[PDB]
């Protein structure tokens, strides 16, 4: 599911699922 | 960023995961 343009609250989403109790960190301008 | 190489392109696994803490 992550091989595809993911934008806006679709890549947070993928992030989430990917990361899980790790976290992860969204910089959209940098 | 991951704007430019998630949205404006293909995501991929490798790339997503360097996002992760």
């Amino acid at each position: 599911f992550v091989n595809q343009h993911l934008c806006g609250s679709h890549l947070v989403e993928a992030l989430y699922l990917v990361c899980g109790e790790r976290g992860f960190f969204y910089t959209p301008k940098a | 960023g991951i704007v430019e190489q998630c949205c404006t392109s293909i995501c991929s696994l490798y790339q997503l995961e360097n996002y992760c803490n």
